[PDB]
């Protein structure tokens, strides 16, 4: 009573100031180790701003854009996937750009073995020619 | 006694309330700590198709470039088979007015 508890309320006192300076430790921690992750995704996406830039998917109204918005904005504290959202705003325009690059290949490689088989003809019947060429000359000359 | 008494049944509930807000908090960086390998895994598949969109760019412009020069080979090999079946008709020609 005027001991046993206040002694015991006493000790609840001291366990429980340790119990909340572990939690204190605790949300410092997480909270470093969420400034570091973060930090990870800037460089990530600064990576990925500076290539876009170069191939001029970057800024807005760039000559490669399409008139797409290719800009990632990652913001401190953001719900669940704040990146995944941008699949529909970045993700499936730059595989719309893709799929148009190798579609645009397969149809010039088309061309291209094109003219390399109108090449090939035309050895065939310059070389003949020269052949002609050559056999009409010494039947001319054996006269 | 129940001066101090209450004091330290006051000083309990303020310690467990601070407590329970610290772990709120801490849960909520704990979520968000959670969900940033998500994040990172976005951010590489975006590099791989903007640098797989800037190989495929480069290999089209070559083509073209060869493309071009292929034509530009066809023309002149026009040319040479054009004179080649001018001469061989001029021989032709010529061995008849032997």
């Amino acid at each position: 009573s005027c001991n046993h508890e206040r002694n015991e309320l006493q000790q609840t006192i001291n366990k429980l100031t340790k119990d909340l300076e572990a939690e204190q430790q605790k949300l410092w921690n997480e909270e470093l180790k969420y400034a570091r992750g973060k930090e990870a995704i800037e460089t990530q996406l600064a990576e990925y701003h500076k290539l876009a830039r170069k191939l001029k998917l970057i800024p807005k109204g760039a000559e490669n854009s399409k008139g797409y918005d290719f800009e990632i904005k990652f913001n401190p504290e953001a719900g669940a996937n704040c990146l995944v959202k941008y699949r529909a705003q970045v993700y499936v325009p730059l595989k719309e750009l893709l799929n148009e690059t190798e579609e645009e290949i397969n149809k010039a490689l088309n061309k291209k073995m094109g003219l390399e088989d109108t090449l090939e003809q035309l050895n065939a019947m310059i070389t003949e020619s020269k052949r002609s060429v050559r056999t009409l000359k010494e039947e001319v000359q054996k006269c | 006694c129940k001066n101090y008494k209450e004091k330290m049944k006051d000083t309990v509930q303020k310690l467990k309330n601070a407590r329970q807000e610290v772990v709120e908090k801490y849960e909520i960086y704990g979520d968000s700590v959670d969900c940033l390998p998500s994040c990172q895994l976005e951010v590489q598949l975006y590099q791989k198709k903007i640098q797989d969109l800037s190989d495929n760019r480069e290999k089209l412009a070559s083509i073209l470039k060869e493309s071009l020069n292929l034509e530009d080979q066809i023309e002149s090999d026009e040319s040479e088979l054009k004179k080649l079946k001018t001469e061989e008709n001029s021989f032709k020609r010529l061995m008849i007015v032997c």
